[PDB]
């Protein structure tokens, strides 16, 4: 089964099971095989993101390429990408990053996203290290062992989600539903971190981050977010901090950048932008697909 | 309505590529429609007993549908096919799925735990992975966003015959999920509070009272006779105030199409 395969060298460790890229002998083609020693059987994740991963093919969205499926192991075969955007981000400590790169970027990832919420999926798991890159210049979500399918209208779904950096103020408040806007979030806090090459909101724990996002963004009240103050992990005794001048807050950000990354980070879901809505913003009126370094 | 017409759209593709073949249980040498009947049927107990979802139970029947589409099972290990699909479907669609071991024990040691981890496999291979399939109540869901205004006794009443119909195979493996979900909707309405299928459903899915009229006059006897059936475990599960007590409710005697 895995016969063709030529193990290259170790990638690292997943959101579960062990990765390695690998070539195909046969086609020369290479891969990323994601290894799950196989008890109470084959696991939620795997199940998960063998289901959804099949149904979703887009040019910003890795490539399962093949399940091989033995009584002992379970090996998923995706697309090779060189890089995560992490790494990336690291290695452009003196650069920094091109603007044109920084906007391709994240416009590919509003498509690759927008077509993930258009099928009826969550990520629930996007940062840097899950979003991958190649050669020529695209960026690609992967990581799909926290994804999962929703509703219309959602259900209350697991509480326990999204890496906390990323992690939406109503993930962090308890609200009972969230939906497609946690991962809009997600993505703000990303586009910010492109820009300055630091995490927009490091908290150590969850009463650490929501200070954070409010020492940026405001306390938010009942007129920025309607129903915020019964909420229950709403706090009356939270500090209120001003709302921040958003050209503070990514200060390389032009004007469009910024009106862009203001609706990404809009507290009410209800109001936050779509990633449909966002590729129509001018900030992408020039718009290239740029190689990177 | 973010990305409400795109889902429901997917949805509606979906649910073609995901359908049981409608005529399977003739090829099938050995078992019928009322042992199936009987086996959805502990599934709903199954699902009361654990608390899992009406989807996790929507999903594991459409998962056994598409089992027995392409695979022939004998009378006494039909149960373990049907087990592994509902751990599959509780994996899938469970914040806490029940584990392995309380589903072994609910088949009262009819089978191991090893049979029923190598049936979880088998299911797996015959349906390729492919398992966020369409769903009955999936539909409804969205529909329910079209009343005007919200009824919890017509949500309850439409899951309610949107569940009748996963235990009766015979007539309904020929409706789409999408079709039952309208005639449940239109039926739920219809009893409780006199109103019919509305302008903008037929708008949004392209169906009218006229298309939904087939599977509509089949889910009109199941209704009047569900008292009647031999199983009756959707009937009980409907008395709890969960659901409203909808199973308590008067079918209409006519719906005057
Ligand atoms: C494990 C790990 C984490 C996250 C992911 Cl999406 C993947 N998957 C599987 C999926 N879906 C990859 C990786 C990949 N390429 C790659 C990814 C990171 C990488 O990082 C290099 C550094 O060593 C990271 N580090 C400093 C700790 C190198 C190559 N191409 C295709 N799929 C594997
Ligand atoms: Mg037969």
């Amino acid at each position: 089964s895995m016969e063709n395969f030529q193990k290259v060298e170790k990638i690292g460790e997943g959101t579960y099971g062990v990765v390695y890229k690998a070539r195909n002998k046969l086609t020369g083609e290479v891969v990323a095989l994601k290894k799950i020693r196989l008890t109470e059987g084959v696991p939620s994740t795997a199940i998960r993101e063998i289901s959804l991963l099949k149904e979703l093919n887009h040019p910003n969205i890795v490539k399962l390429l093949d399940v091989i499926h033995t009584e002992n192991k379970l090996y998923l075969v995706f697309e090779f990408l060189h890089q995560d955007l992490k790494t990336f981000m690291d290695a452009s400590a003196l650069t920094g990053i091109p603007l044109p790169l920084i906007k391709s970027y994240l416009f590919q990832l509003l498509q690759g996203l927008a077509f993930c919420h258009s099928h009826r999926v969550l990520h629930r798991d996007l940062k840097p290290q899950n979003l991958l890159i190649n050669t020529e210049g695209a960026i690609k979500l992967a990581d799909f062992g926290l994804a999962r399918a929703f509703g219309v209208p959602v259900r209350t779904y697991t509480h326990e989600v999204v890496t906390l950096w990323y992690r939406a103020p109503e993930i962090l408040l308890g609200c009972k539903y969230y939906s497609t806007a946690v991962d809009i979030w997600s993505l703000g806090c990303i586009f910010a971190e492109m820009v300055t090459r630091r995490a927009l909101f490091p908290g150590d724990s969850e009463i650490d981050q929501l200070f954070r996002i409010f020492r940026t963004l405001g306390t938010p009240d009942e007129v920025v977010w309607p129903g915020v103050t019964s909420m229950p992990d709403y706090k009356p005794s939270f500090p209120k901090w001003a709302r921040q001048d958003f050209s503070k807050v990514v200060p390389p950000l032009d004007e469009d950048g910024r009106s862009l990354l203001s609706q990404m980070l809009h507290y009410d879901p209800n109001k936050r932008i779509s990633a449909k809505a966002a590729l129509a913003h001018p900030f992408f009126q020039d718009v290239t697909k740029p190689v990177p370094h | 309505p973010d990305y409400h017409e795109d889902i429901h759209t997917y949805l509606r593709e979906m649910e073609v590529k995901c359908k049981p073949k409608v005529g399977y249980m003739k090829k099938q040498p050995d078992i019928t429609n009322s042992m199936r009947a009987i086996l959805v049927d502990w599934l709903v107990e199954v699902g009361e007993e654990y608390k899992l979802q009406n989807e996790t139970l929507h999903l594991a029947v459409n998962y056994i549908d598409r089992f027995l589409s392409s695979m022939s099972v004998l009378r006494g290990k039909l149960q373990l096919v049907g087990t592994a699909a509902m751990l599959l479907a509780s994996k899938f669609e469970e914040i806490y799925p029940p584990e392995v071991a309380e589903f072994v024990y609910i088949t009262d040691d009819t089978y191991t735990k090893k049979q029923v981890l190598r049936m979880e496999h088998l299911v797996l291979k015959v349906l390729t992975f492919d398992l966020a399939a369409p769903t009955v109540n999936q539909f409804l869901t969205q529909y329910f966003l079209h009343q005007q205004p919200a009824n919890c006794k017509v949500e309850s009443l439409a899951m309610f015959l949107g569940e009748l119909s996963l235990i009766d195979a015979d007539p309904y493996l020929k409706y789409l999920p999408s079709v039952i979900a309208g005639a449940a909707f239109h039926l739920a309405l219809y009893t409780v509070t006199g109103q019919s299928w509305p302008e903008s459903l037929i708008r949004k899915t392209g169906y009218t009272l006229e298309s939904l009229k087939p599977c509509l006059m089949d889910l009109h006897q199941t209704y009047l006779k569900a008292p009647q059936h031999a199983q009756q475990s959707i009937r009980e599960k409907y008395k709890n105030s969960k659901y409203h007590g909808v199973s308590l409710l008067n079918p209409p005697e006519t719906l005057n199409l």
